[PDB]
């Protein structure tokens, strides 16, 4: 007794440890799985893409909202989005279902969230940098965009819309 | 005295609560894929 | 009791300051829970506190006082004071009081601009949102306090090591040394951010700050800092709770191992806060996601070691079959009850955390109300309960004023209420998170935006009311313990209730290896260089500073 429960406790401590690793390794595998399918498109590109936030709406791809969407594959459309103090451009965004949408998002002021309700699209938007994320809507209709990163006093009301044409 | 049923219980609960959370969120991820 | 243990005094000032912070910070809590229940109590609050200009000023105050200020002060108290009494050595009191003034001046300096609505940037202060300079200088001086604390405990360790050549580091001291060493490595991020960027920026010396480096450096510190909140709790849960429970720590070396692992793996995992970020390679994110699962290991260990100790305790007190021990523990004792409830909530809490860490899964919940859900079970509950409970053994030890039966019983209320309140609130937030309710949002001012989170909103409302009571009762309880002129010196000279530690033959060699602190520190520093080195080099070659805004 006392010493007897010492050996026993240290034993079941290697058991539990080894079990814990193994279950953690299962997660690693299942994660590595999602990295190998379509669903990994939501992972922001890693390559730095630098823009000037003070010129973004006067020259270049984010200047004219009417130019936002641009067919870039046989089934690929890049949408230039701007997330700004207190909404989104274009509003709505308008995209076709079943196509791969390459979002390229930036901000002219501070940091914003880009969260498409109902999807895995969830990406911080940083002034000075582009957030490029890929996705394919299977279901059409109005998807709502939420800013989930506090951006100032009207943050709670910063909303957008995606309209994915059937 | 002997085997620590108590903790074995405590970590059993702990284990199951991880599987519920993880698999749960793994499911929603794919639903939103 | 001050003049052969003036470390008692110093220690007592850190606690009071921390608990004053917690009271002021928490006030905003219930309101914020109602807001998440879709109820807008902010005119009422504005009528009570006429300086409060917005939901987000409130939220900043909350996050800064509760999460940064209370928690650091509590660490500084525990993680200097426990090793001192164990070692029976007195800290360099000159330095001790320096660190306490540094934090008080830093706190006051930074409080001014917050209170004047000049720094409504929240406790993450993400550039280009640009607060008053005094906020950054305040916060800087406040955090840099901890560097003196680090020194003090390395000092004590060096001096004991001199008096005891050959001998293995006593356990609490061991813990505090790997702790403080870990925190040093961790704080570099934020210090670099402050020194290279936030300070020059807010002083007008430069016009812009790169947002991405800004938050990559913050998260360098931003993750280990929650381990910095946790370990002073863990310190107490390993070496003090077992004794309160009527038992023993069942393993000395498991505790060391755990604390070693946190030294090793707390820092190099910050991309887990950056999964949604542009311009950080996805490989580096996987790598950091793996190390973040690895950091979960110590707490998995901790769950076993701590539960076994409590089981053992319960059996000694005549604890029957598979669950008898639970009933035989001293549920009459708030220093026992408070951390134990903390630990129960810490179960869902860490399951929350493990989901968060698995990269792609994080896209589900990032910046939703789920995150708050997670971290209130972690810091607001486990840590804060632990701190609240320990008033029942620590305060008497510091002051000598003993605790009445009355106060012991108001404590139990406080503790249960808080715990339950938190549990309720944790369901609301997680649930609302699953329903894509964003965090950091004054959602009650947009009543119709979240109709689908009808029911969990009811929980948040409930927790708002529940925790309102908890908090007021705690205010009353605390002051009644600090405003009595009941003084028996004798228990102010009674020893901390350190636990005895079961120990084994195999210990000798394992413990020896762990005691190689210089080596393990170097290994930890190298792990930071490997994990952030490549990325940081890249960011720093392509700096894109952008000007700041004030949007409040
Ligand atoms: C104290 C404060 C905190 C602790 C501790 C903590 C633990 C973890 N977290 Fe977390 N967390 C994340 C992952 C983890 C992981 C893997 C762990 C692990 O360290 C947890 C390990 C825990 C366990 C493995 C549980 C073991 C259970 C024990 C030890 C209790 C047993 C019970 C007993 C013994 C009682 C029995 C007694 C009886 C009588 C029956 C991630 C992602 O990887 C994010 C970013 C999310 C996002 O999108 O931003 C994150 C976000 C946060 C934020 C938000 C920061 C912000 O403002 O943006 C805070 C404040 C926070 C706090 C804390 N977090 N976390
Ligand atoms: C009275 C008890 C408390 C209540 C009712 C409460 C409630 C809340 C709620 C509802 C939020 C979400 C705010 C939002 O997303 O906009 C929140 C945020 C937060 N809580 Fe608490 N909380 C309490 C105590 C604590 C304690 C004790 C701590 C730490 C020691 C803490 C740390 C935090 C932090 C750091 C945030 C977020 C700050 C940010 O995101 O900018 N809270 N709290
Ligand atoms: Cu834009 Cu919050
Ligand atoms: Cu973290």
């Amino acid at each position: 007794d006392e010493h007897k429960a010492h050996k026993a406790i240290l034993a079941y401590e290697k058991g539990w440890l080894a079990f814990s690793l193994a279950m953690l390794f299962v997660f690693i595998a299942l994660i590595a799985y999602t990295l190998a399918t379509h669903t990994a498109g939501v992972i922001p590109a890693g390559k730095l893409e630098r823009v000037d936030p003070t010129t973004v709406r006067q020259e270049g791809p984010w200047a004219d909202p009417a130019q936002a969407v641009v067919q870039t594959g046989p089934n690929q459309y890049t949408v230039y989005v701007l997330a700004f103090a207190f909404g989104y451009q274009p509003n709505p965004i308008e995209v076709p279902q079943g196509a791969e949408i390459v979002f390229k998002i930036t901000s002219p002021d501070v940091i914003h969230g880009f969260h498409v309700e109902g999807t895995n699209i969830n990406v911080e938007v940083l002034p000075g940098e582009v957030s490029t994320v890929r996705y394919t809507f299977k279901r059409p209709g109005e998807y709502r965009i939420i800013c989930n990163q506090y951006c100032g006093l009207g943050h709670q009301n910063m909303f957008g819309t995606i309209v994915v044409k059937e | 005295e002997e085997k620590p049923k108590g903790a074995l219980a405590v970590i059993l609960v702990l284990t199951l609560t991880i599987l519920v959370f993880w698999l749960g969120v793994y499911a929603v991820f794919f639903a939103r894929g | 009791v001050y003049e052969a243990y003036p470390e008692k005094k110093a220690t007592l000032y850190f606690l009071v300051l921390g608990f004053l912070a917690l009271i002021v910070g928490s006030l905003f809590g219930p309101f914020q829970a109602l807001n998440y229940g879709n109820v807008d109590a902010y005119p009422l609050l504005k009528r009570l506190l006429p300086f409060v200009q917005s939901y987000y000023q409130g939220l900043t105050l909350h996050g800064v006082l509760n999460a940064i200020v209370f928690t650091q002060l509590f660490a500084q108290a525990i993680m200097v004071y426990l090793p001192a009494r164990e070692l029976n050595m007195r800290p360099n009191m000159g330095l001790m009081w320096l660190s306490w003034w540094m934090a008080f001046i830093g706190l006051v300096v930074a409080a001014l601009p917050l209170l004047a609505n000049e720094a409504t940037v929240l406790y993450t202060f993400y550039p280009p949102l640009k607060g008053h300079w005094a906020f950054y200088l305040g916060a800087s001086v406040f955090v840099l306090s901890t560097w003196v604390s680090i020194y003090i405990v390395l000092d004590l360790w060096r001096r004991w090591k001199a008096a005891n050549p050959g001998k293995v580091t006593p356990l609490v001291t061991y813990m505090a040394v790997v702790f403080w060493l870990m925190w040093f490595l961790a704080s570099l991020g934020l210090v670099l951010e402050a020194v290279l960027f936030l300070l020059p920026w807010s002083f007008g010396l430069v016009e812009g700050v790169d947002p991405l480096v800004a938050r990559t450096l913050f998260w360098w510190t931003g993750h280990p800092i929650v381990y910095f909140w946790l370990l002073p709790a863990y310190a107490i849960i390993y070496t003090i709770l077992p004794k309160q429970a009527g038992g023993k720590l069942v393993s000395d070396p498991m505790a060391r191992l755990a604390f070693l692992l946190f030294l090793l793996l707390s820092t190099p995992v910050g991309f887990h806060h950056q999964f949604a970020d542009p311009g950080i390679d996805p490989t580096w994110k996987m790598i950091h996601s793996v190390l973040t699962l690895f950091v979960a290991v110590p707490s998995l260990m901790t769950a076993f070691t701590v539960a076994a100790s409590l089981e053992f305790a319960g059996r000694l007190r005549g604890g029957r079959g598979l669950f008898g021990w639970i009933r035989a523990l001293p549920w009459d004792n708030p220093a026992f009850v408070a951390p134990v409830l903390g630990l129960l909530g810490f179960i869902p809490g860490g399951a929350g955390g493990i989901v968060n860490a698995s990269f792609t899964l994080d896209y589900v919940v990032h910046n939703t109300a789920w995150v708050p859900g997670h971290f209130h079970l972690q810091v607001a509950s486990l840590v804060t309960l632990t701190a609240m409970g320990s008033l029942y053994w620590l305060l008497p030890n510091l002051t000598g004023k003993p605790i009445s039966d009355a106060q012991r019983r108001l404590g139990l209320a406080v503790v249960w209420l808080w715990f339950l309140g938190m549990m309720i609130m944790a369901v609301g937030l997680h649930w609302a998170g699953l329903l894509n309710v964003p965090r950091r949002a004054y959602i009650a001012q947009v009543p119709d935006a979240y109709p689908h989170a009808a029911v969990p909103m009811v929980f948040n409302v409930l927790a708002g009311i529940v925790l309102l009571v908890a908090l007021l009762l705690f205010i009353y309880g605390l002051f009644s313990v600090l405003l009595s002129r009941e003084r028996k010196p004798e228990l102010a000279e009674a020893p901390l209730p350190f636990a005895e530690v079961i120990s084994g033959p195999e210990d000798r060699r394992l413990v020896l290896a762990m005691d190689r602190i210089g080596f393990w520190f170097a290994v930890a520093a190298i792990l930071v260089v490997l994990a952030y080195g490549p990325t940081l080099v890249q960011l720093f070659g392509h700096l894109n500073p952008v000007p700041g805004w004030r949007l409040w």
